[PDB]
């Protein structure tokens, strides 16, 4: 059989995926828990041109902020006590194909600017030193959170929110 | 603050991604020329920048009006 | 001399147990406290194929809510301040054998679900990063709650439910 | 709201399992053929898969009937 | 000079204790408050085989009930929010010698069993994980209320009654 | 429920430990048989188990009776 | 000018505080509130060998009888709810010089004992665990209250009276 | 326009504030209810040296006497069941400003002294422990009680009096 | 159908409120049991610009004199025996929309002062310490008795009468 | 005792709340201005500021005279 | 008991305060100095210290006499 | 379009910058947060004769405390558990161009002793043992905490001030 | 129960401390010796340990007499 | 404490730089030395050398006045 969408709005939010199909700028979805958004990113890159790649879907709240910078990207050796080798990273292994950060607001502002500074350069290094890999990644932020009001409480940063603001999508409950 | 700016840029965008996304659009018609005149544009020339390569995408015929703009702005 | 069996209900639950027996299939045992749950897991445990294989019951109330995601699986070095070997598992000690969790309706979300996707998977990892260990070890719940109640209540996932609801034994009081 | 689906899927099953635990078991009577279709499935597909696994362990003769099924459903 | 003993049921209660010399296992010592209790336990253990060895005496009520399983037995390093070391034990620093448990009514239903396990297998574990050490200690259990009572309370475990009942003095007030 | 159990486990028993702390103790005299026959043993083989490790130890001659014994059951 | 000492009595008790200069056994001072005894506690120590060392004076009624033995002595870490550090000790900070605890009768019994054991032995450990530190401070007890009595009442340890009771004053109204 | 003053006595003390000017000595205020005290303490700030700096004026009978202790002051972590934080203080509000304590007769013995040693020291410890902050505030005492009669009914320590007591100012009904 | 309102000087007393509609400044109502107070104050919210905002009625009989200062406002934990967290407020809950203070004259002195210094700043602290909440919330006080005369009994804050009698509207038995 | 301050300040604060709430009033009629005056103005400069945002408020012309202000002075 | 004290030490203070407030006070006058010796002087050396700081600080010239002093003692 | 600075205060620090053009001197830029010292860096450099040259500006609060010493200067091998290569440095990296050390105050007397070495002699070592590199880097600093207090509370180098404190820049909020 | 060790034991102690504190004394006097004697002894020997510790130090010449010991016993 | 170093000391420095950077730069103005002998320079000659190569850089004309110097001293 089939997946679900039929009401007018939504009858619509297939289509604008549809749509998006061909792209790849980020592309930021909204809607109250449960509406349906981790279903449509999965969906736009279902239909995406990079279907068949990866699908590296990643709960920001189910890691604690102070190692979220740490696997998000990765880890160069020996800068933590402990390190068996310099950690890979979600980014690395969502290489090629998308990268779905679930509840956004939930990012520090150290990695919400990190996370900028590879959505316009799409290069990364590992802690400290400079950027030795390449990731072709499309970045799929979805938050149940208001962003813009987030950005006059500060906790959220501006030139962050219109990067992943290309495209956005809003579901209603 | 640079009205002047804002049908011009538009178009220059428009254009960019008309040619990337390899979409039959022309061009804004006048309903639509209007609102990105009216439209505060806070995030100024990025947020029309994203405005339109979605418009863009978004876009059906040759044309974009109130229609896909709206969407947005 | 023997153990204990006669009323008609359990001089069936006893036969139940001993056609399961040739099977791994999660197991979800119900009754009121002392009603002779954790006897049954034991006893379909001696009568498994793995019976000489070992039994790791562990009581999902005996440890910290906090504690639990890192003693059931086990724990990837340095993630948590202190470190001194990433952290075996119950899992891992029960690999091949059977995994007694008691009390379920006591499992965090965050491992009401990590332990669905090793009833299905099998394959787990200790914290962030990837499943590098096999385990083979066959589910055994029993809870004394009534666990589709908690289903509606939303402490308890009900894809988890239906997964160790393969085979379901109640004790009556 | 697939009553067409329970008694082909369940007579999958009964297949997939009856060779996967070594039971000489064929299939469904029509007593029992009844209940399966008459079950909500809330589970749908995937509790009808449980259901007889259970059904096919839980399985003494070569059919499937009331009995093991109601034990349940 | 000496100690003191000349009523008949403590003519007695010193030679009983004398027999029990050469022996090791628990002893269950009850009486009203003052009676002596603790003054045969020392006693006990001055007339063992292991009299020289040390004497580690603990009142079971001079520790909140919630550090006592954390303190009798020893602490995994982080496993509560600040450790220096994973903690010693007066099981540990009891080992070779005798473990005087005074007041144990007074003892939580969880370390009422994790005490039973160490009496039996004599090995024991700093909160979650395995055993690692080896302890050699004599166990002593000493308090006023009656046992048997407080178990059809439920506040006492059977089976760690009888473990500890093996020789039982009865100090008449 | 076994008292036929009660006097050969006893035995054992008495043997184990008249061994295990080396002392003369043969065996329980008739009295005492008896006593631990009546006992209802609540803790059952472990009780008696308990009872007679103590009783080996309290024992002075090469036999025990309603002595020792009554001390405790 | 100088200080108020003229009436036979006390003509004498500043001889005897006098002639105790040259020792170190505790001192237990008694007499109506007002009558001088912080006043000769503070003289003693003028005129004891440490007269250059500190005087930690505490008042025992000036601090909730469930926070002073954690404050006399010290507190070892996580043990209690918020623990910024092992906690130093009026013994800690008193070593080497006076520590004339105020109005003695108000001492919990866990505390008077726990005093006994530092007047003996001298070492103390704070909480649960063993004395890991060095402590020389001389015992100055004051109460206003009659030791004695409180004995038959039991609310004072009689062992911890006469080791306080090595030399008594008694200010007379 | 201005304020009022016009009578002799005022045309007076109006002055004497003008001249306490150039001071930061401590001041004493009484007089009836509604005479100006609170009005004055406003005034001598107005015209201290910090005039700038703040004015922190708190009722001490507009918090209960068992938290006042708490408040005035600051609060040291774990001490009191519930602390979010070591509680900050009026003192240290009103750090570098002036300290405008009114009905100062309902001072607790308790914190009549432990003012004391902050007019006389300067530093203050939140509860058991040490001094770890410094506090630069003028005191400005009012009440409309007659200080002196409490003396002589031991409600009020006499050398917290004159400590206060430095510059006196007196408003006739 | 409607409501009811066709007598001249209510005809008007409408008409006040349908003016009033583009305001947010505090009203007072005052009438004789029964005519029709608590049913203007809800006209006006139904009126104001925040009709589909929360209306907090709450009436200052309905409490006793010593829980209102901590059921309007909030409480700071741990200040009263027991608190299960630091109590939300009315003001909180009214925040955004109407607070209709039912019996106003029946406000105890502390809280007519604590309502006047939200009336003003708009902020407010529960209990001791500082406000750290942001409360947009339009008195609308309403009382039977005469409020000028408490003013001369001193029962009522003058400066608090003036502060909510910017819009007043007296219904006529 | 500064009759000269009433119908300045209330000129203040009418413009104030003209401006507040968005209303075309202009100021008071000389009938209106006496008023003013004549009161006590217990609040004083505070009464004042309150007497005429509501004067402001009720006013319905482009002027306020004996009309809305009786209905407090 | 000590009135050979109370003129030096006030003296002592004056200079103190004197020199503490930068104030041109050089000394109490006879009238002063006698006021000092007769007050009872609770407080003592306390108590004079205040009362002089005090005086210090109201002193309008060079000297200070029954004026200043009379306000406390 | 162009950037902006029309204020007087702001008409001139653009001068002083322009007029710097031609130097090399550090510069010392303070102001409170957001105020454009980190903007002013930017266009000090944009405008000295090394504007082409690299500006590597690195946040000294953006990197702990530890390996500050291990990435603004450089890491001579085998010196710390694990090193790849001796560590280059953003001192190495900023050789010919612009270092701009954003929120001096947080740098460790360890290093800003080291800074200063470098102020000087320009001449660096990489951990223990001699200078082998060769690096033209001016130095930049921008701090929002007031430097001179600093200096009274020993948290900061004074000779390290006055060295960096050659030409001073002062952002107004 | 023991008066034939209060006089040995004191003299013992007498002796401790008499060297503990550097102090001439050598013994008790008759009168003294058989206070101690009488004395009841409640702590028994611990209080006769004290009670001369504290006798040793008040001693003034290099004998102890009812003087020292009645503040006492 | 060597007022008489200031002024040949800064005129040193004034020389060094106004070389170091081809500045046109001849010396101080009175105004100026004036501030520069009241400056307390706890730096000392080391905050002399900055301030001036400052005032060096800073200076337009031939010479240096109360004016770039008041910018520091
Ligand atoms: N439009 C839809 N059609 C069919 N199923 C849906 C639809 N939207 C959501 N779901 C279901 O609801 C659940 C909630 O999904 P999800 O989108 O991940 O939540 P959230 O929006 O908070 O991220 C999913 O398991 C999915 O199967
Ligand atoms: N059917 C039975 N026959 C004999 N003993 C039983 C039976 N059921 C329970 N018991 C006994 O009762 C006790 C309670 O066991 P348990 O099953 O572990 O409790 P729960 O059901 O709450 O997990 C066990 O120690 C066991 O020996
Ligand atoms: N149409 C079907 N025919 C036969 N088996 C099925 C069918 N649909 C589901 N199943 C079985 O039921 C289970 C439900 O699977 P799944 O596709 O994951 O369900 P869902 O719709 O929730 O994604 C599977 O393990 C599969 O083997
Ligand atoms: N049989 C005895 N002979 C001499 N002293 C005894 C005897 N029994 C008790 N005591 C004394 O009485 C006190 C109470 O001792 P203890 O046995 O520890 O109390 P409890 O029985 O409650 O543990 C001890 O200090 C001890 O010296
Ligand atoms: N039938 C028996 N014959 C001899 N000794 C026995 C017998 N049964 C039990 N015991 C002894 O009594 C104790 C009771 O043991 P256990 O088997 O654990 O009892 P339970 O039935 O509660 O499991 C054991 O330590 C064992 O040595
Ligand atoms: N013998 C004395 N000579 C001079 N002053 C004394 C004398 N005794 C007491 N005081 C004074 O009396 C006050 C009461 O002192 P204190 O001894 O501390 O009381 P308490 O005896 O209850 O501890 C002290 O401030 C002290 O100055
Ligand atoms: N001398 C004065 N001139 C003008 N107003 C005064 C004067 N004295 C008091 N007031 C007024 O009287 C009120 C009572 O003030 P307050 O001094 O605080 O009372 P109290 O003296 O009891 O502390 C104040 O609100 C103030 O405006
Ligand atoms: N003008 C009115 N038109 C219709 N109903 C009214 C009117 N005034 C009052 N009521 C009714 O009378 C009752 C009394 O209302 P209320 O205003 O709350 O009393 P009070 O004025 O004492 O607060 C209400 O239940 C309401 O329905
Ligand atoms: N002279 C004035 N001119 C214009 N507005 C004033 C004047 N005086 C007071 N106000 C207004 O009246 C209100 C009374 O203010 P306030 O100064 O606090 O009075 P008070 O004299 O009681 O301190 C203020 O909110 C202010 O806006
Ligand atoms: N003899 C003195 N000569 C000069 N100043 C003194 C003299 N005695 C006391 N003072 C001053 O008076 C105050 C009283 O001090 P203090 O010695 O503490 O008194 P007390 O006798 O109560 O201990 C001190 O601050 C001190 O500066
Ligand atoms: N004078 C200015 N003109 C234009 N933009 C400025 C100016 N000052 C600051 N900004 C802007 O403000 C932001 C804050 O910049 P920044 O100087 O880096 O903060 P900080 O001073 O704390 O280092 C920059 O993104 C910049 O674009
Ligand atoms: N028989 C004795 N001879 C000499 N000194 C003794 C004797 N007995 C006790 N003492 C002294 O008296 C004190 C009492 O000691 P202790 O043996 O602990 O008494 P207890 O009988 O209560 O255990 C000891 O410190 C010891 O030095």
């Amino acid at each position: 059989e089939e997946y679900v969408f039929e009401s007018p709005k939504m009858k619509e939010i297939l289509e604008k995926i549809k749509k998006i199909s061909c792209a790849e700028c980020p592309v930021l979805i909204t809607g109250e828990s449960g509406v349906g958004k981790e279903v449509v990113a999965r969906l736009i890159h279902k239909l995406s041109d990079r279907s068949k790649e990866p699908f590296v879907a990643l709960n920001v709240a189910s890691i604690p902020r102070d190692i979220f910078e740490a696997e998000l990207f990765g880890y160069e050796k020996g800068a933590f006590t402990g390190a068996v080798s310099s950690k890979e990273g979600f980014f690395e292994l969502a290489d090629g194909g998308t990268l779905f950060l679930d509840e956004i607001g939930e990012l520090s502002l150290e990695a919400q600017a990190k996370l900028l500074r590879v959505i316009e350069s799409g290069k990364f290094y590992r802690l400290g030193g400079r950027k030795e890999i390449e990731v072709n990644v499309r970045i799929l932020a979805a938050t149940n959170r208001n962003i813009k009001e987030l950005v006059k409480e500060g906790k959220f940063r501006e030139d962050l929110y219109y990067r992943l603001g290309v495209i956005e999508i809003e579901i209603p409950p | 603050e640079r009205k002047e700016d804002i049908i011009p840029l538009a178009n220059h965008f428009l254009k960019k991604f008309s040619r990337k996304y390899a979409k039959e659009v022309e061009g804004f018609t006048k309903s639509a020329q209007e609102l990105l005149l009216s439209y505060p544009w806070y995030g100024n020339v990025r947020e029309l920048k994203n405005v339109i390569e979605r418009a863009v995408l978004f876009s059906e015929g040759k044309f974009i009006d109130r229609g896909e703009l709206s969407c947005l702005v």
